[PDB]
């Protein structure tokens, strides 16, 4: 025993080995502080490697270090502070306020790791959010509590349908929401600031209904990693210690898989399928399992996935699929298609959905939009080349259905306005079964195709004809 | 005389169509084969390079 | 009183002897202790750390025995004490752990208390040989009457359940655990299969949903719900299934049946995966673990229909594979193909044009399949088997000037197959597939509307327990039909259609 | 003497330090007493200093560093003789049988040298086989590897069958079927259905003896098992000189098998990870298996293509071995021909004109040309109508229809099966009938005369009875 010091003997990147004194063990997972002349590096404590000498992951960058400088140890998991006065804070990873209103008043802190609540103790309802979004409502509703997944490759207005989300749910409940985003970009970043300002949910007189944690992708690879953890004790301390639900946003968590594959490699595991980390899996499952509805508080997540080269099937954004949900697809043919939200309607699907849950009507209007437009797809290689007058009567009137609720699908966002001009139409539940069972049973297969587009409920759709009419 | 000689005529074309494509399918499943056989070893070969450092 | 439980627990503290083995950690990185000490280490022995974490020996390496954790690496640290437990895995296998949701190491994750059981078995146990099986000759029922028919299943055979991703492949399984409820509800040991459900890497969310479900059809009596949940490690997702193979051989053993679903060996997979490229131990094809296929083997021949000389039992499984993007090529689901004797093959296309179950009957196959097919059964489904096929040839002549023939086997076709969606998680006894199924084969349902089907259907049955159930007692306890049978049941369908 | 304590369990590769001087050789075996019996190491390696890297052949389960080893001397010594005919061995050659020890008189190290380029004969003689189909259109050789494909769903398992009573008949064999990775379930369905044919009678002489790998066998024991099956048929062949014919099951598990082998020893996997011993492997199996001048073992391999891709290096090391493809199908089966032979899809490479005889070579041409343009007429005789087309068209047709059922035979084996006396038709008299029927001597006798039917000879017989 002698005073708990390290000294560091290899920087090789993010991985920097520290060589603490004899007889003083640091502990697997725990957190060392560095003082620097930029603040205090932290290295989290992953491996012992024997001698007293560990190999822990850096979390601010590396650089000018000395082989040799002393390392303290502030023991355990980084511990954040949490209270309801991280509410409307931007807090980076180590827990400094990027907010820059001074230091964030500590009430209690937490561990940033810590074991999923047992099956025993986990309880989990069936409850509904309602989204008040045409596509969503009807077909892959969302429900409290749950994992809700914003599943979506490059470009698919993610944003957009992002700022929709927070605009029309997260305003609608109460409880907390947490905003984390992590390893994106600063130009998102940015955005998602000044947005939450201005919808004034950030509200810097009066408690705001949101915390923050921005993490970037400029953070070193490390960082990015375990921004996530972070995040997710936040929202812990409000389901526990506050007992009230929370509306947890996570965004984009295939940058928390592909932060974790890196720091796979730099610590130093042989690479799994796709240069994958082997722990993925279990990272994965890690995260998830933490995530979930207890008898206190109901996290709701709601969480943003990128797929790499809309390849679904590449492991990565496959093995997030299974953990979530309510999945949610947007898709990058039907954005082009101009239907806005771009979810593509046979792929999007959600837990509940089923008629013992969500209700026979409700289910049984579903169900004659799903076999439809799955009928219509179907088609789309035969009408290709042989035309539409080559199939049958029915299948030709059926077609045309399609097409008509293929474009009502196409429902504006309220946060398009600012991208283009559309003005968003807010859909309630109710009416959204109503409006698709209306244009099925063929009571509006009179209203033009294009009468379709861009146009809410079927009350729209009836004003949208008036105004083709003339 | 048209009409009949027409409706022959795509049937007569539409089976040598069907020919055509039948070749082509054989020639895209030893594509296929192919490109099959080489995802699997060069995906060793990364395994491979990594486990050997 | 909360005083007297806690007074309890602190008594039943006291002592210890002689701590035979410890070891010394001298690296843990990545949840593999490496330990100095443990001489004489069994191999995939099970050890206690200074923690409590226990772990396995997959690694006796010359002088450093590579401990594996079970536990998370945060509790565990270097120089630790390594008690030797000195059992190898094992877990407790008896008769009490139905209705006992368990984790791996048996521990009640439910809280229904200590498990009572008759014996605590190893879990590499060899599966029985050649000569102690005796070939199947007992049909397993599902209540889904696609499965029965089209894909009979049998007893100790395996069939895979190999299918795209979350189509609610869970859903398809769960359904023949309901219908082993009406067996079960019998006296006979004959008519009872204990069900196992294997929940490799499941979320604890999806565990609550498959708890309430089996309360709710009552299903908690002769089930047991093996949990590996996803934040359980991958030693404990490793030996999951192993572990829930034994409590099924303690069944087998008994000469009892029982169906143990795994489901999916491609979390299983995952698991072998992390544990072998973190052990260093040389990775192979798809970056699955070299060995990955004698793995699979292993678990898969443990399911055993067996012989008279052993008393003939049964432990009938349904591995359950996840294909992503639909590959049977991909490495994992090769493997278990081969392996494996018949596969049913789920198919997302049919999913979304609402035939649920969405078993595509092409993909599907079993390799023992009708020889456990009920024999009222099978009488009245030959036919069934060669109109579906023809349904499927003539199916793209669905795009005008189409032959009578065509015509006809299109109409037929398309009544069959709205017959075969059935509502999931509501089984259909025999007594009652078997009178659907027979309407069919007569054509006399070819006749009825199509948006009538399902109408007709449970009309048609109601009607036959109005207008005899008697028939249906004798088709139910016979299990043969008759001629005289047949004939009633032809007249029956014929004045059901005509109302 | 030589004993050593196992100092190392990593996986299933064993590594045993041995005392001074007193080092197993490779290829030896080593047995350390278990509670399990036996747990039979074989040396693979030598790490040095009085150490070893060995593979196992039994599960490694709980065992210790610290085990006493015992070293054989040499690779496992497996019993043979007539005796061993009609038992069930593991691959540690004791019996799985249940019938009790296995009397035996010599054993025989698993791993032996292929006969000499001298051993070699000159050129390859037809081995007669009871299958009409067979001898015609691709007669099997004595030596020879002859590739049955089509798995089970064209009665896969009679015909095998079929091939032992006909081996039996034929020589005076005897066979071995080996089953080289072999689901258990399919193991119990062949011992029951053997034993039911009588091929195997325990109580009676049982012709084929049984070596059968099961899956759950670790994969050391899965490479093992077919090298183990080899020197029994080596015993009958150059030790008692009967011809004898060695059934493998799936090749397609040796290969695998063989991958994995590798992989454990730590050897980089070659390309679509097979083994960087691919041609080895194969090449010692399959040189083993040659025509001796003292005897012949000829070889029935079944080759589960893996993934239908003939490409894989699998199957092209598999293809080079193999001298002739007899291609059972189940679209033949459903045309209600048994044999399943697809007459169109038999090959063999001991076809060769000079080989089989001009004559014969010309025959089995006529009825070759005269399959190929049966097919092809009978794709445009469905579509446009039999009459529509010409008189010599529908004179092939008829002369087709009749070679068609011709080769249907009834056979010896499933005379208990189907009731129906069995048909043994001799290679003379197989090249006879074909000569008749190409002559059209019989080409007035209706189609279903020949269906089911032996040789000529025989559908004389049915001429008369189809009449009374």
């Amino acid at each position: 025993s002698t005073p708990i010091t390290g000294k560091v003997t290899a920087v090789i990147g993010a991985i920097v080995d520290v060589h603490f004194e004899q007889s003083e063990l640091p502990a697997i997972l725990n957190a060392l502080e560095i003082k620097t002349p930029q603040g205090k590096l932290v290295l989290e404590v992953a491996q012992h490697l024997g001698e007293n000498t560990v190999r822990t992951i850096a979390m601010d960058g590396t650089e000018g270090l000395v082989r040799g400088e002393k390392v303290l140890d502030t023991g355990g998991p980084i511990s954040v502070p949490v209270g309801r006065e991280t509410l409307g804070r931007i807090i980076n990873v180590i827990g400094e306020p990027i907010d820059e209103r001074g230091p964030i008043k500590s009430k209690l802190r937490k561990p940033i790791h810590a074991d999923p609540p047992s099956f025993a103790e986990q309880s989990t309802s069936a409850e509904i959010l309602e989204t008040g979004i045409k596509v969503v409502d009807l077909l892959a509703p969302y429900a409290r509590g749950g994992k809700i997944g914003l599943f979506g490759g490059a470009g698919v207005g993610k944003t957009v349908f992002i700022q929709e989300l927070i605009n029309n749910i997260a305003k609608a409940h109460g409880g907390f929401s947490v905003f984390t985003g992590v390893g994106e970009r600063t130009r998102e970043g940015n955005d998602l600031y000044r947005e939450m300002k201005e919808t004034g949910v950030i509200n810097l007189e009066g408690e705001s209904k949101v915390a923050l944690v921005f993490g970037q992708m400029n953070e070193p690879p490390g960082a990015r990693a375990r921004v996530a953890l972070t995040g997710l004790t936040i929202a812990e301390y409000f389901r526990d210690e506050e007992g009230q639900d929370v509306l947890l946003f996570i965004d984009n968590i295939f940058r928390f898989t592909q932060a974790g594959s890196e720091v796979s490699a730099l610590l130093g595991r042989i690479p799994s399928a796709v240069g994958y980390q082997p722990t993925l899996a279990t990272d994965m499952g890690l995260l998830q399992e933490r995530i979930t509805t207890t008898k206190k508080g109901s996290v709701t997540s709601v969480q943003a996935v990128y797929v790499p080269a809309d390849d679904l099937t590449d492991p990565a954004p496959a093995t997030t699929f299974a953990h979530l949900d309510a999945t949610t697809v947007l898709s990058r043919g039907i954005s082009e298609l101009g239907i806005y939200p771009a979810v593509d309607p046979l792929d999007s699907k959600s837990r509940l959905l089923d008629a013992a849950v969500v209700g026979q009507e409700h289910y049984d209007v579903a169900s004659k939009v799903q076999e439809t437009l799955q009928t219509y797809k179907s088609l789309q290689d035969i009408i290709a080349i042989l035309g539409m007058d080559e199939l049958s009567e029915q299948d030709k009137l059926t077609v045309e259905r399609a097409r008509k609720i293929q474009r009502f699908l196409s429902q504006p966002f309220a946060v398009a306005e600012v991208f283009t001009g559309i003005p968003g139409k807010l859909v309630r539940l109710k009416d959204t079964v109503a409006s698709f069972k209306a244009v099925l049973e063929g009571k509006y297969d009179n209203i033009p195709e294009h009468a379709f587009y861009m146009v809410g409920g079927i009350e729209d759709v009836v004003a949208k004809a008036e105004k083709l009419a003339a | 005389q048209g009409y009949a000689a027409e409706i022959s005529a795509r049937r007569n074309a539409m089976d040598n169509a069907s020919k055509n494509a039948g070749d082509m399918i054989n020639r895209y499943s030893i594509l296929y084969n192919r490109t099959r056989q080489a995802v699997i070893t060069n995906e060793l070969v990364d395994i491979i390079t990594g486990a050997s450092s | 009183e909360v005083s007297s439980i806690l007074e309890e627990r602190i008594k039943g503290v006291s002592d210890e002897a002689n701590l035979n083995e410890t070891g010394r950690v001298l690296a843990v990185g990545d949840g593999i202790a490496r330990v100095f000490g443990l001489n004489n280490i069994q191999a995939e022995e099970l050890v206690e750390f200074s923690s409590g974490v226990k772990g396995m020996a997959l690694n006796l390496e010359p002088g450093q025995v590579g401990i594996v954790l079970f536990g998370s690496d945060r509790l565990v640290k270097e120089g630790e004490l390594v008690k030797r437990t000195g059992n190898i895995v094992d877990v407790p296998v008896g008769p009490g752990l139905l209705g006992r949701v368990v984790d791996a190491l048996g521990n009640p994750i439910d809280g229904k208390g200590p498990i009572d059981a008759a014996g605590r078995s190893r879990a590499q146990v060899k599966a029985p040989g050649i000569l102690p099986r005796r070939s199947v000759h007992e049909p397993v029922q599902t209540g889904l009457k696609a499965v029965d028919a089209l894909v009979p299943i049998g007893r100790g055979q395996r069939e895979l359940i190999i299918g795209d991703r979350q189509t609610g492949k869970t859903a398809v399984a769960l359904d023949t655990i309901l219908n082993q409820k009406r067996w079960n509800n019998g006296s006979d040991e004959s008519k009872k299969l204990y069900c196992v459900y294997v929940a490799v890497g499941q979320k604890r969310s999806t565990v609550a949903q498959l708890v309430q479900t089996l309360e709710q059809h009552d299903a908690m009596k002769y089930s047991i719900i093996v949990a590996a949940t996803a934040s359980e490690a991958a030693p404990l997702q490793y030996l999951a299934p192993f572990t829930a193979a034994s409590i099924g051989e303690w069944f087998r053993d008994n000469g009892k049946h029982a169906l143990i679903v795994y489901d999916d060996l491609s979390k299983q997979a995952v698991a072998y995966r992390q544990l072998s490229l973190l052990l260093r131990r040389p990775p192979g094809r798809e970056a699955y673990p070299g060995d990955v296929f004698y793995l699979h083997s292993r678990l898969l021949e443990r399911a055993a229909k067996l012989s008279e000389k052993e008393g003939s039992g049964s432990l009938t499984a349904l591995p359950v594979i996840e294909t992503q993007g639909g590959d049977v090529s991909a490495y994992i689901p090769t493997n278990v193909i081969s392996i494996t004797d018949g596969q049913i093959f789920l198919e997302a296309e049919l999913f979304y044009k609402g035939i649920r179950p969405a078993i595509n009957v092409g993909l599907s196959v079993s390799r023992v399949g009708s020889a456990a097919q009920v024999k009222a059964l099978k009488q009245v489904a030959g036919s069934l088997k060669l109109f579906l096929a023809q349904y499927r040839e003539v199916a793209a002549f669905a795009q005008s000037d189409l032959d009578a023939s065509t015509k006809q086997t299109l109409v037929r076709g398309e009544r069959l197959t709205q017959l075969l969606k059935q509502n999931q998680y509501s089984p259909l006894a025999t007594e009652e597939q078997v009178p659907l199924i027979y309407a069919g084969v007569n054509g006399h349902l070819d006749g009825i509307e199509l948006s009538r089907i399902g109408e007709f259907e449970s009309s048609f049955l109601s009607y036959l327990k109005s207008n005899h159930n008697e028939l249906l007692t004798e088709i139910r306890e016979k299990g043969e039909l008759s001629k005289e049978l047949l004939a009633s049941l032809k007249s029956a369908t014929e004045s059901f259609v005509a109302t």
